[PDB]
C-alpha cells in the first residue's frame, strides 16, 4: 500500500543524486578550462564524494528498508564503514570550499602566490585522510559496537557518537558560520562603495536593494539548505545513546542528510562555465 | 568607396540660419553611427555631436548645446544640421565623420593625421 | 603648400592607374574556375585523406 | 626503426628542459600585474608614480616597475606612436587595470578627455577591465577660480544649475566654490560610466596633484578592488 | 590650387569607374551555378598545443609543414612541432608586446615584432646552441604589424605609420619605401613569385605593391571599413581580404574590381585573418564570433563551421601541402584542425 509509493521517492532520490554527479565528472573531465582554476579541484573532491553516497551507501539501505530485513548481515559492519566516510567527506569538502573561498576574497593577492596546485592537493588529502581515520579504524576495532531475520541495528556507543560528531560536523560548521559571515561583511562594503557612485550619477543626471537582496539570497542558498539536512540528525545522533526517538522517525531523518547529496551539485555548478557545459555534453541545447 | 561629400556654407551672418546637407555614398547608411566633428582655424578638431543608427541617442558638446539640430533619414541617405542662432567665434570647417566599425558605440575620429572616413568640408565663415 | 604637394602626388597617382590594361570578367572567372578544377583532386582539405596517408592519423 | 625511436628520445628530452623554464616564468608571470598608462600630452602622466621611478625606456614604449607589500606592478606608458589608436588597443586587453589622467586646468581640451573616455569605456574589448581615473592638477584648480571670470560655465551650462553632492566630503582648507567644481567634473566621467551599466567593470575616481606619494598605495588599493570584485562575481555573490 | 586638383582627381576617378563598369560584363556566381556544390566540410580538432600563457596574437607555418612558429603576449616565442606536439625552441623576447612573427623559408631565422617598432630577426643555427637577437631595425615610427621573409637576405614589414619598407637583412637599412597608403597599414600578404604583395591598410583601399619599382599599380575600394587580413589566391592573380563589416571580398588583379562578396546576415562580427586553401576552392575566414567558417569560394555558401575557441580567433594559418589548418585564439591555445 504505502510501500509502493514509498519505493518510487527512495529511487527517484539515488537516481537524481547519480545523474547529477555523473554530469559535473564528466564535464570537468571532457574540458581543459575546467581543470585549470584551482578552485574547480575542490569541486572535483566534492563531486566523488557525493557520487560515492549514490553508489555506495544509498542503494543497500534502500532495499533494506522497502524488504525490511537486512539481506546480508556480514555486510552490515562494513557499511557503517562506508556511511560515516562517506558522510563526513561530503561535509569536509564543503568547509575546504569555504576556506577557499575566503582565501580569494580577503587576500587576492597572497591567494595567486601561495594557492599552488600543489597545496591544493594538501588540502584535499587531510579531508579524505579524517574520514579514513574516523572511519575504518573504529569500526574494524569495534569501538563503537560494544556500547554494554537480522537487523544492522549499529547503535552507536557514548564515546564514538560524540567524538564523531565533533570531528565531522561541529568543527566544520563552525569554521563555515565564521567564514561566510566575514564575506557577508567584504561583499556588503563592496555595494556601499557601488552605491555611492551610483547614487551620483543619478543626482547628477535628475539635476540635468537589488543587488543587496542577490548577496543574501546566494549565501542563504548555501548555508540554509546544508544546515537544514544535516542539523536534525546530529541533535538525534548525540542524544540516541545518552537516551525518546523511535526508530521508524530516526530513520526519515537519515535520508535528509543523504538527499543533501542530491542537490548539492546545482547549488555549487550553476556558473557560466558550468551551464555551458552541461548543455554540450547531455546534448539537450 | 567609401564617400563623404558636405554641401551648404559659405559667407553668413551671426543670427541667422544654416542647413548643412551631407551625402554618404558607397555604404550601407543605417549600419554605421554617424558624428560631426569641425576644425576652427589655428587650433585642432572638436566633436560637434552625434547620432546612433536608429536615432534614438543624442548628445552634444557643451558649449554649443541646444543649438544645432541633427536629422538622420535613413532612406534618403543624407545627414543635416541645422544651424541657428550662429556666433562669430564659432566659425569653423565642418567634417561629416564616420566611426569605423557597424553595430558599436566607440569612436575614434578626431585623429588629425589623415583620417580617412571624413569629407573634405565645407567653409562655413560668419562675419559680423 | 603641403596639401597642395600631396593633392597633386593623387593626381600623378590616378594618372598612372588610369592608364592599365584590363581583362573582362567572364575570361578572368574561367580561368579561376580551370585552376580550382584542375588542382581539386590535389587538395587534402576539399578531399577526404585516408588514416594511413594522413601524418596527423 | 631503431634510428627512429633515438630521434624521438632526443626531442623527448629538449620538451622537458623547455617545458620546465617555461613553468618557472609561470609562476613570476602570474604575480605580475599590468597595467596601461593612458593620459594626455599636457597632463603629466610621468608624474603620477614617484615611489620607486626604475623606468626602463625602449624604442617607443616606456615601462615602470613599482612593488608595493612585496606585489610586482608594470605600467606601461605608450610613447611614440601614430594618433589612430583603434587597433593598437586591442593588445592591452589581459591587463588588470587601465589608469586613465588627464587635466581639469584647461576647460576646453576637458571635453576631448570625456570623448576618449567614452570611446575607452565603450570599446569591446575593454568592457572586462576596470578603469582607474586620476583628476590632475588640482592645485591648479583652486588658482585658477581666483582669477573672477568662470570658463567651466560657458563650456558646461550644466554647471549653471547644479549642486553639491551630499555624499562628497570637502577638505577643511579649501573653497566651497572649487569644490563643487571638483565634483563636477568627477561626476561627468561617472556618467559615461553609469550609462552602460554592464556590472563587469567599475571607474574609480582619485583626486591626485604634481606632489603626491601616496598614489603607489592608491593604485594597490584599487587593484585590491578589481580582484577581489573579480571572485564576488564569479560566485555570484554581487 | 586645392580645388582644381581635387576636380581633377574627381575626373580621375570617375573614368577608373566607368572603367570598371565598361569590363563588367557578368558577375561570378551566375557564371559558377552549374558548379556541383562542395557540400558538408566537418573538421575535428587533431591537435592542441599547449603552453602559452598570455593570448596568441598571430603565427606562421614553415614550408616543410612541419615546424610552426607561435607568438604570444607574454614575451615568449615558441617553436612548435605538429606532429608530436614538441616545443623544439623556446625564445624570450624583449618587448612583451608582441604583434607578427615570420619564418624563413630556409628555416634558419625567426623574425618578430610589436609595439616596440623594431623588427627582431633571431638566429636558429648558432654553434653555441643558444638563441640570440641577430639584428634590430628600427626605422619605423609607428607600431609594427606584419613582416614577411621574401628570402634570408631581404624582409618586408607593415608599419603602423602608413609607411610599408623594404629591408635589407645585412646592411640594416631600408632599401625601398612605399607611402602610399592612408590609414593604419594592417597586413601584407607575399605573392609566391615574390615580385609583387599586396598590404590592407585601414582606409578600405587596398594596393598592389612592385617590390623592385617601388609604386603601387592598382587601387581597389571595394570595402567599407577596416580590412583586417589580405591573402593571394594560389595562383598570384586575386586576393582575398577581410574586414570588420563581416563581408569578405574576392579581387581581381586583372579586372580591377571585386567578384564576389561574403556575407551572412546572422553573423556581425569582424573578420581578423582568412587563409586559401592548397586548391583555392575552400576560403577559410577567422571570425570575431568564436569560429571560423569554411566559405566556398566560387558559391559563397558555408560548407561548415569551426567551433572549438573559447575567445575570438585571432589568426588562421594552412599548410603549403594543405594537409591542416591551424588557428590561434585569445584562450592560449593552437588547435590543428584536419
Ligand atoms: C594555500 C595555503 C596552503 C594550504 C595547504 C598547504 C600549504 C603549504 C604547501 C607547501 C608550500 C608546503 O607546498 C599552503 C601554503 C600557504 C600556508 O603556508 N597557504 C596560505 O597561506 C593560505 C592563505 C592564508 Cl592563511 C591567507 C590568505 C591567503 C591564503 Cl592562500
Ligand atoms: C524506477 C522506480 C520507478 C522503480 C520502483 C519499483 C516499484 C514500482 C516496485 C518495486 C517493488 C514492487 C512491489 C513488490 C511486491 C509487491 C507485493 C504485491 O503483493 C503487490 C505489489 C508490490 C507492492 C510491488 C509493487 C511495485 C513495486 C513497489
Ligand atoms: C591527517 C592528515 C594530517 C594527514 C596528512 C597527510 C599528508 C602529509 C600527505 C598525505 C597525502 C600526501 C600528498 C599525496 C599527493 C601529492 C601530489 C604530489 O604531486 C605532491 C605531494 C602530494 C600533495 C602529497 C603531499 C603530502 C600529503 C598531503
Ligand atoms: C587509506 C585507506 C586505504 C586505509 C585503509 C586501512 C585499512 C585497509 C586497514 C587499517 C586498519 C586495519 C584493520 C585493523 C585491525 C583489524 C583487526 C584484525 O583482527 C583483522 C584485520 C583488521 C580489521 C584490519 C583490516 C585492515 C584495516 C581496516
Ligand atoms: C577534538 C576531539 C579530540 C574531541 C574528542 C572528545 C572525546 C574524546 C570526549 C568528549 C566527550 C567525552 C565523553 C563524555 C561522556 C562520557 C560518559 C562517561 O560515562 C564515559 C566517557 C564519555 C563517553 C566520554 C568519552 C570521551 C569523550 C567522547
Ligand atoms: C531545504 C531547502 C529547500 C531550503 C531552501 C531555503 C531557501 C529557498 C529560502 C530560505 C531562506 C530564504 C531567503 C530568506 C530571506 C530573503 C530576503 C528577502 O528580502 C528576499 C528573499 C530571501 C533571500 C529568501 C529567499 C529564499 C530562501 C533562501
Ligand atoms: C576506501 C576508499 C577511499 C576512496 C577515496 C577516494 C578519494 C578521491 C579523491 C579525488 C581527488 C581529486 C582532486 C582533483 C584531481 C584533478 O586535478 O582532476
Ligand atoms: C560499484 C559498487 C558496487 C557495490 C556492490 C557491493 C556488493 C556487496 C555484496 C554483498 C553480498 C556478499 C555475499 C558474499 C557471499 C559469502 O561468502 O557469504
Ligand atoms: C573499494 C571498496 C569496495 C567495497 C566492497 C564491499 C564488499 C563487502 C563484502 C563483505 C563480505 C563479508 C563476508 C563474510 C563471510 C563470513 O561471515 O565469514
Ligand atoms: C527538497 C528536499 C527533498 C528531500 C527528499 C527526501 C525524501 C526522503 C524520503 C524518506 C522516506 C522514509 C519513509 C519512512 C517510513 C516510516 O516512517 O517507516
Ligand atoms: N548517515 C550518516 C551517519 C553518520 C555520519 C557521520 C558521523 O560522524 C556519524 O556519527 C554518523
Amino acid at each position: 500500500s504505502v510501500r509502493i509509493l514509498t519505493a518510487c521517492f527512495l529511487s527517484l532520490l539515488i537516481l537524481s543524486t547519480l545523474l547529477g554527479n555523473t554530469l559535473v565528472c564528466a564535464a570537468v573531465i571532457r574540458f581543459r578550462h575546467l581543470r585549470s582554476k584551482v578552485t574547480n579541484f575542490f569541486v572535483i573532491s566534492l563531486a566523488v564524494s557525493d557520487l560515492l553516497v549514490a553508489v555506495l551507501v544509498m542503494p543497500w539501505k534502500a532495499v533494506a528498508e522497502i524488504a525490511g530485513f537486512w539481506p546480508f548481515g556480514s555486510f552490515c559492519n562494513i557499511w557503517v564503514a562506508f556511511d560515516i566516510m562517506c558522510s563526513t567527506a561530503s561535509i569536509l569538502n564543503l568547509c575546504v570550499i569555504s576556506v577557499d573561498r575566503y582565501w580569494a576574497i580577503s587576500s587576492p593577492f597572497r591567494y595567486e602566490r601561495k594557492m599552488t596546485p600543489k597545496a591544493a592537493f594538501i588540502l584535499i588529502s587531510v579531508a579524505w585522510t579524517l574520514s579514513v581515520l574516523i572511519s575504518f579504524i573504529p569500526v574494524q576495532l569495534s569501538w563503537h559496537k560494544a556500547k554494554p531475520i537480522d537487523n544492522c541495528d549499529s547503535s552507536l556507543s557514548r564515546t564514538y557518537a560524540i567524538s564523531s560528531s565533533v570531528i565531522s560536523f561541529y568543527i566544520p560548521v563552525a569554521i563555515m558560520i565564521v567564514t561566510y559571515t566575514r564575506i557577508y561583511r567584504i561583499a556588503q562594503k563592496q555595494i556601499r562603495r557601488i552605491a555611492a557612485l551610483e547614487r551620483a550619477a543619478v543626482h547628477a543626471k535628475n539635476c540635468q536593494f537589488k543587488r543587496e537582496t542577490k548577496v543574501l539570497k546566494t549565501l542563504s542558498v548555501i548555508m540554509g539548505v546544508f544546515v537544514c539536512c544535516w542539523l536534525p540528525f546530529f541533535i538525534l545522533n548525540c542524544i540516541l545513546p545518552f537516551c525518546c526517538i523511535d526508530s521508524n522517525t530516526f530513520d526519515v531523518f537519515v535520508w535528509f542528510g543523504w538527499a543533501n547529496s542530491s542537490l548539492n551539485p546545482i547549488i555549487y555548478a550553476f556558473n557560466a562555465d558550468f551551464r555551458k557545459a552541461f548543455s554540450t555534453l547531455l546534448g539537450c541545447y | 568607396q567609401v564617400q563623404l561629400q558636405e554641401s551648404g556654407g559659405g559667407l553668413v551672418q551671426p543670427g541667422g540660419s544654416l542647413r548643412l546637407s551631407c551625402a554618404a555614398s558607397g555604404f550601407t547608411f543605417s549600419n554605421y553611427k554617424m558624428n560631426w566633428v569641425r576644425q576652427a582655424p589655428g587650433k585642432g578638431l572638436e566633436w560637434v555631436s552625434d547620432i546612433s543608427q536608429s536615432g534614438a541617442s543624442i548628445s552634444y558638446t557643451g558649449s554649443v548645446k541646444g543649438r544645432f539640430t541633427i536629422s538622420r533619414d535613413n532612406a534618403k541617405n543624407t545627414l543635416y544640421l541645422q544651424m541657428n542662432s550662429l556666433k562669430p567665434e564659432d566659425t569653423a570647417v565642418y567634417y561629416c565623420a564616420r566611426c569605423p566599425a557597424p553595430f558599436t558605440r566607440d569612436c575614434f575620429d578626431v585623429t588629425s593625421t589623415t583620417y580617412a572616413y571624413r569629407g573634405q568640408g565645407t567653409q562655413v565663415t560668419v562675419s559680423s | 603648400t603641403a596639401s597642395i604637394a600631396q593633392a597633386r602626388k593623387l593626381v600623378e597617382q590616378l594618372k598612372m592607374e588610369a592608364n592599365i590594361d584590363r581583362i573582362k570578367v567572364s575570361k578572368a572567372a574561367a580561368d579561376l574556375m580551370a585552376y580550382c578544377e584542375a588542382h581539386a583532386k590535389e587538395d587534402p582539405l576539399l578531399t577526404p585523406v585516408p588514416a594511413s596517408e594522413n601524418p596527423f592519423r | 626503426t631503431e634510428d627512429q625511436r633515438n630521434e624521438e628520445k632526443a626531442q623527448r628530452e629538449a620538451n622537458k628542459m623547455i617545458e620546465k623554464q617555461l613553468q618557472k616564468d609561470k609562476q613570476v608571470y602570474r604575480a605580475t600585474h599590468r597595467l596601461l598608462l593612458l593620459g594626455a600630452d599636457n597632463s603629466g602622466k610621468s608624474t603620477i608614480v614617484k615611489q620607486m621611478r626604475i623606468y626602463h625606456v625602449n624604442s617607443g614604449i616606456f615601462e615602470t616597475k613599482f612593488q608595493v607589500d612585496k606585489v610586482n606592478f608594470h605600467m606601461f606608458d605608450v610613447g611614440a606612436q601614430r594618433d589612430e589608436r583603434r587597433k593598437w588597443i586591442q593588445c592591452f586587453n589581459d591587463v588588470t587595470a587601465i589608469i586613465f589622467v588627464v587635466d581639469s586646468s584647461d576647460y576646453n581640451r576637458l571635453q576631448e578627455a570625456l570623448n576618449d573616455f567614452k570611446s575607452i569605456w565603450n570599446n569591446k574589448w575593454l568592457r572586462t577591465i576596470s578603469v582607474i581615473l586620476f583628476l590632475n592638477k588640482q592645485d591648479l584648480l583652486a588658482e585658477k577660480v581666483l582669477a573672477g571670470k568662470s570658463k567651466i560655465e560657458d563650456y558646461f551650462p550644466e554647471f549653471a544649475r547644479y549642486t553639491t553632492p551630499e555624499d562628497a566630503t570637502p577638505e577643511p582648507g579649501e573653497d566651497p566654490r572649487v569644490t563643487r567644481a571638483k565634483y563636477f567634473i568627477r561626476d561627468e566621467f561617472l556618467r559615461i560610466s553609469t550609462a552602460s551599466g554592464d556590472g563587469r567593470h567599475y571607474c574609480y575616481p582619485h583626486f591626485t596633484c604634481s606632489v603626491d606619494t601616496e598614489n603607489a598605495r592608491r593604485i594597490f588599493n584599487d587593484c585590491r578592488d578589481i580582484i577581489q570584485r573579480m571572485h564576488l562575481r564569479q560566485y555570484e555573490l554581487l | 590650387e586645392l580645388d582644381q586638383l581635387r576636380q581633377e582627381a574627381e575626373q580621375l576617378k570617375n573614368q577608373i569607374r566607368d572603367a570598371r563598369k565598361a569590363c563588367a560584363d557578368a558577375t561570378l556566381s551566375q557564371i559558377t551555378n552549374n558548379i556541383d556544390p562542395v557540400g558538408r566540410i566537418q573538421m575535428r580538432t587533431r591537435r592542441t598545443l599547449r603552453g602559452h600563457l598570455a593570448k596568441i596574437y598571430a603565427m606562421h607555418w614553415g614550408t616543410d609543414s612541419r615546424l610552426l612558429v607561435s607568438a604570444s603576449q607574454d614575451g615568449k616565442l615558441i617553436i612548435w612541432d605538429s606532429y608530436t606536439t614538441n616545443k623544439v625552441h623556446a625564445i624570450p623576447l624583449r618587448s612583451s608586446w608582441v604583434m607578427t612573427c615570420a619564418y624563413a623559408p630556409s628555416g634558419n631565422y625567426v623574425a618578430c615584432g610589436g609595439l616596440d617598432n623594431i623588427c627582431s630577426i633571431y638566429n636558429l643555427k648558432t654553434r653555441e646552441g643558444n638563441v640570440r637577437v641577430s639584428r634590430e631595425l628600427a626605422g619605423h615610427t609607428g607600431y609594427l604589424s606584419c613582416c614577411r621573409f621574401l628570402d634570408d637576405n631581404q624582409i618586408v614589414t607593415s608599419s603602423g605609420d602608413t609607411t610599408c619598407a623594404l629591408w635589407d637583412i645585412e646592411t640594416g637599412q631600408q632599401t625601398t619605401t612605399f607611402t602610399g597608403h592612408t590609414g593604419d597599414v594592417m597586413s601584407l600578404s607575399l605573392a609566391p613569385d615574390t615580385r609583387l604583395f599586396v598590404s590592407g591598410a585601414c582606409d578600405a583601399s587596398a594596393k598592389l605593391w612592385d617590390v623592385r619599382e617601388g609604386m603601387c599599380r592598382q587601387t581597389f575600394t571595394g570595402h567599407e571599413s577596416d580590412i583586417n587580413a589580405i591573402c593571394f589566391f594560389p595562383n598570384g592573380n586575386a586576393f582575398a581580404t577581410g574586414s570588420d563589416d563581416a563581408t569578405c571580398r574576392l579581387f581581381d588583379l586583372r579586372a580591377d574590381q571585386e567578384l564576389m562578396t561574403y556575407s551572412h546576415d546572422n553573423i556581425i562580427c569582424g573578420i581578423t585573418s582568412v587563409s586559401f586553401s592548397k586548391s583555392g576552392r575552400l576560403l577559410l575566414a577567422g571570425y570575431d564570433d568564436f569560429n571560423c567558417n569554411v566559405w566556398d569560394a566560387l558559391k559563397a555558401d558555408r560548407a561548415g563551421v569551426l567551433a572549438g575557441h573559447d575567445n575570438r580567433v585571432s589568426c588562421l594559418g594552412v599548410t603549403d601541402d594543405g594537409m591542416a589548418v591551424a588557428t590561434g585564439s585569445w584562450d592560449s591555445f593552437l588547435k590543428i584542425w584536419n
